[PDB]
């Protein structure tokens, strides 16, 4: 059905910033929730930040609350995760996701539908 | 046909002017009551939303065809997808009235809620433009259909019932940059 | 028209072709019209399309114009009124009455036509409309304003919602 | 009567389905029907 | 009894081995004036007349299922041709007459059909070519087939430089068998004439 | 009965020609409107699918009986099994119109969606074969019933309503290789 | 017929059996027919089935043919017209009228018959149809074309969809 | 009051400086079906429509008696042309309309006449050019002349590749006088349309 | 009226259930009914 195209990964060192992007392949008229999951080396996947398509309702993790910022482009049908002031612990594999089926805030970080192959972000010190 | 242009009278020449034949036409699809009667999206919802029709997208079907009129009258239907109960207060109500169940409150069923609301504005007609103010770019605050409230609202749809439009205004199309015409992809079967 | 003007100006040249545009509600000349702004929200159409020509030159300036409907079947439109005289056309000069209305016929194979041109495929499915300047006397910078309205049997058929939102 | 396609009457009264208009004229229909057609001057067909 | 004369315009064609006239799908045209042409169509009676065409040589080494086609309208050099390249939309039916002259001491059968919206036939589909308006030419009986068909299509008027609704088809049903007193070969010709020619949308000149 | 064969006139002999008796027949099941009115599968679905009836299987009941006619007219019914919403745009629409909810959009209920669509092609009839082209093996791109779109579509069924067929064409059966007839297994109770 | 020809040829032999085929819409001879192509999509049938015989020989070539309906009850069909003269049959020679139509009767126990033969079980449930060559004069390579159409009371009953898809 | 619209076929032509229509020698055609064509003539209504032509530039240095002619039928690139080269005998009249657009602050006079069986005029014979169906173009009053003439000749049908009965003539009567506020030059065009086009004797093709 | 088996009228108007045909002939029915039967020549039963 829907495939996700990720962009903007790479390598930085501590203190810099990165910008991740993700655009879905089809532009159906749904209320999907673009989110970001990260999987640290030798650990399991976990939620980072999500955003709703209709409004700019953003969820966040306790780890990254003041640093990270997520936004959406209504025109280009995109979503961007602006990572700021990276820590050496932010090294992981970052995945996007879709979650088309239900769009309520209380469940905005539990069950996504389409993932799309992850990007590699490896910050140094 | 030749006529006085500066007088601004309407002139409708036919193909009969050179032997043709005007054919029978059916204009059921450009009827004002017909074309405005479809659900269209409102893409900025809040925990508390004031139903203002000028919040429809300006380039949608209903959004643009509504911007192409100065005044209008309509009832309304809304399709809300919410968590918890949904309270509706009419036009003119305090904002604190939205926390009580004496007002129309809908206890949420599974998919969503579909209601029909009347026209409660104190004016005979509503307007899309206003030249001036109403206190002692921005329309008067009484140009709305009420307000809704839930713990969080996911989507809102609206539908104009018994719609009436007055005093038409410009309605534009996408502009052609350098082509001879605006070319785009049209649906066609595979293979 | 060119430079974004509602009018075509007489030319001190050997060229007698004022303007030429496709019979399409998605044409570059109709991009700023109400007929086109409405027709963008429908799939198909059929019927007449009227053109109005208002002459805004002085009293001491005369001219004679011509408009032809060039249905599809040629690769390039004609650029001489002598060669476009074989299509459906009309001629008119300037005088007391400063307006002229010409009605474009709906002639095609199908009973309806798309209100949107598909892709970069060339040679518009309907014809062209070509405005000519037969002659003019002492009309150096005088203009001719063009506008369009719907005909008596015009019709739009299937409502859609095609704009990016 | 636009975009309603059921033949059966409504289950709810008219007083509750929508509001009621009170009293105390299509301009553009008449403005288009009163348009000029035909010709001007004489004709030599 | 089997003497037929067809007159199309100022041209006639007589045959004494007539077997009848076959009408396909209709005995007369439907409404030529519709809403797509907006009252601006005209009829041309100078274009409705016969013109010849050579189809194929019917030899004895052609087995069952040998197909020969001719899409209509063809390359016309007369009034019909200038009609086709002078107007944008045309419509007309056809009145076809095929002749395969040998002698009565031959054997074999031909199938002459008029197929709408031609597409190449598979070898198993040629067994059903008699689902279209057709007639047979058997040297035993006749030398002439005659079919008459209306105009049909998805559109009421056609652009013949882009689409060809009708196609004339001649298939070998039974191979030609000859003897010492029969014709060793047979040549097949067509005599086609458009019917109810209406035009619309005059085009600019090229000169 | 004996007749002139090359004239191609229809001839129907009876069993009365040698003492028999023609019996009463009922042909309700070979009615064109009756036999084409059943749901049949479309086995190539996409996230975006253009409804073209020539995409039914060529050897199915409706697929083959539709290939056995030159022209046809029909309304339509579709049964779609999708995720998310399902948008439908009519014949002639841009492909970008399929992302907006001003068009017919179906919010998915549990099992699937069953709609009824009209005939929106600009021609009086559609065709299964076309001898030529339509631009300046492949049918014109206007030979369709619209397009649908979802995030992914699992299955699509179509049904022809008020069907009319014109100008029949060959309809073949499975070929017999070397037998005296085509023998196959027929249902019979166990034991 | 054999070699995939729509016709049977007269034989310079002692054998007078031109062709023979089962009364079955699933027969090898009817595999390329429209009646069979329709009947494949139904469960049962009943009624008449007409056969047409068109002679395509020269004028100086005569012949006399015979067709017999051999209902079921024998293990093998007859191969002599003298022995098949005891069934339902018809004879006809060649002349001015080159066509002949013979109508196969629907005779069976049940009111309907299956339009598909079950399994490799032999001895078709309905009979056979046998074409004979009574005599011929100077007809060495002349043929007789055979075709089939539905009768006046033919009928197909229960729609199915049996092909592998 | 001086507004005229002529519609010939699917083509129109409006003028607001009309001065009337001049009929020459007849107000309608005579018998189109005669004994020389033996009942085999037909009328073509698709060929009766306007086509443009450029006559001359009316400058101030052209004195009285400056003649410009245009023999009709001209080199036609549309349906009329294929008619002329497709049939052997034709006949039709003419409906001519000449326009010389300057402005009302010019001076001069033009003579637009339709001469049957043209022959070159001597300088003294140009004083009598008003014996033929004619009109004047004076920038003072009008910008458009309009004459309508029937078919005439020694024969009822004509071979237009051999004979041209009619000729359009425009003569300078009074030289163009211009001022600082008048048009310094005037270009003259013709808008001609055949009338009652009948044909006979279809010719073989060339292809 | 093919393959519809409910006796009750439809809930939706005819304008909405399917499209509407406009105007401005079964060939094969007449082509089969006009078929030849009987015999040719004389009969000696």
């Amino acid at each position: 059905q829907v495939q996700l195209q990720e962009s903007g990964g790479g390598l930085v060192q501590a203190g810099d910033s990165l910008r991740l992007s993700c655009v879905p392949s089809v532009r159906t008229s749904d209320n999907y929730i673009m989110g970001w999951f990260r999987q640290p080396p030798g650990k399991e996947r976990e939620f980072v930040a999500a955003i709703r398509r209709s409004d700019g309702t953003t969820k966040y993790a306790a780890s990254v609350k003041g640093r990270f910022a997520i936004s959406r482009d209504v025109a280009k049908n995109a979503a961007y995760l602006q990572m700021n002031s990276l820590k050496a612990e932010d090294t992981a594999v970052y995945y996007c996701a879709a979650k088309y089926q239900s769009t309520f805030y209380s469940t905005m970080d539990v069950q996504y539908d389409y993932w799309g192959q992850g990007t590699q972000v490896t910050v140094s010190s | 046909t030749t006529s006085a242009g500066e007088s601004a009278d309407p002139v409708t020449t036919t193909v009969e002017n050179y032997g043709g034949e005007t054919q029978v036409q059916r204009r059921h699809h450009t009827d004002v009551g017909f074309i405005m009667d479809r659900f269209v999206k409102i893409n900025n919802t809040n925990p508390t939303h004031v139903i203002d029709l000028m919040q429809t997208h300006q380039h949608g079907l209903v959004g643009a065809l509504l911007r192409a009129a100065t005044y209008y009258f309509s009832d309304l239907e809304i399709v809300v997808r919410h968590e918890g109960n949904l309270t509706w207060v009419p036009n003119g109500a305090p904002e604190a009235a939205l926390s009580n169940a004496g007002n129309p409150t809908a206890y949420n069923k599974a998919p969503f809620t579909r209601l029909a609301l009347p026209y409660t504005a104190p004016h005979r007609v509503l307007a899309t433009v206003y030249n001036g103010t109403s206190k002692y770019t921005q329309l008067p605050a009484s140009f709305n259909f009420g307000a809704i409230r839930a713990t969080d609202i996911s989507e809102l749809l609206v539908r104009m019932k018994r719609a009436e439009l007055y005093c038409p205004r410009p309605l534009l199309a996408v502009e052609v940059t350098a082509q001879d015409r605006h070319k785009q992809k049209i649906i066609a079967p595979a293979k | 028209f060119d430079d974004g003007k509602p009018y075509v100006v007489t030319r001190e040249d050997e060229q007698r072709l004022l303007a030429k545009f496709d019979v399409s509600l998605a044409a570059k000349h109709m991009s700023n019209t109400y007929l086109s702004g409405i027709a963008q929200y429908y799939a198909q159409y059929s019927g007449t399309i009227n053109l109005h020509f208002m002459f805004t030159g002085s009293t001491d300036s005369k001219a004679r114009y011509m408009v032809a409907y060039v249905p599809p079947g040629v690769e390039t439109p004609p650029d001489t009124p002598e060669r476009a005289a074989h299509c459906i056309h009309a001629e008119w000069d300037t005088g007391l009455n400063s307006k002229f209305t010409f009605s474009i016929p709906y002639v095609s194979a199908a009973d309806y036509a798309y209100t949107a041109s598909d892709v970069a495929e060339t040679t518009n499915v309907q014809g062209w409309v070509c405005i000519y300047q037969i002659t003019h006397g002492k009309a150096q910078n005088d203009t001719l304003v063009v506008s369009v309205s719907a005909g008596k049997d015009f019709e739009l058929r299937l409502p859609i919602d095609p704009r990016t939102q | 009567s636009g975009n309603t396609g059921s033949i059966i009457n409504n289950y709810y009264m008219q007083q509750y389905q929508n509001s009621m208009d009170t009293q105390l004229n299509d301009w553009f229909s008449k403005l288009a029907s009163s348009a000029f057609s035909g010709l001007f001057g004489a004709l030599l067909a | 009894d089997r003497t037929l004369t067809t007159r199309n315009g100022h041209t006639t064609s007589t045959t004494q081995s007539s077997v009848g006239v076959t009408y396909g799908y209709s005995t007369g045209e439907d409404h030529v004036s519709g809403p797509n042409t907006s009252g601006l169509e005209t009829r041309v009676t100078q274009a409705e007349r016969f013109f010849k065409k050579h189809l194929f040589n019917w030899t004895t080494d052609k087995p069952f299922g040998h197909l020969e086609k001719l899409k209509l309208p063809t390359d016309h050099k007369g009034v019909y041709g200038h009609l086709v390249d002078s107007f944008a939309y045309m419509r007309n039916g056809w009145d076809v007459e095929v002749s395969a002259v040998g002698n009565q001491f031959n054997g074999g059968c031909l199938l002459v059909a008029m197929v709408p919206e031609w597409k190449k036939f598979t070898p198993r589909e040629k067994y059903q070519l008699t689902l279209f308006p057709h007639q047979f030419i058997s040297p035993r009986t006749n030398m002439t087939a005659h079919i008459t068909v209306p105009y049909l299509g998805v559109n009421r008027y056609d652009q013949y430089k882009k689409h060809k609704p009708w196609t004339l088809v001649v298939m070998v049903v039974s191979p030609l068998t000859t003897s010492s007193i029969g014709a060793t070969e047979i040549k097949v010709y067509a005599n086609i004439a458009p019917t109810h020619v209406h035009v619309a949308g005059e085009l600019p000149s090229k000169e």
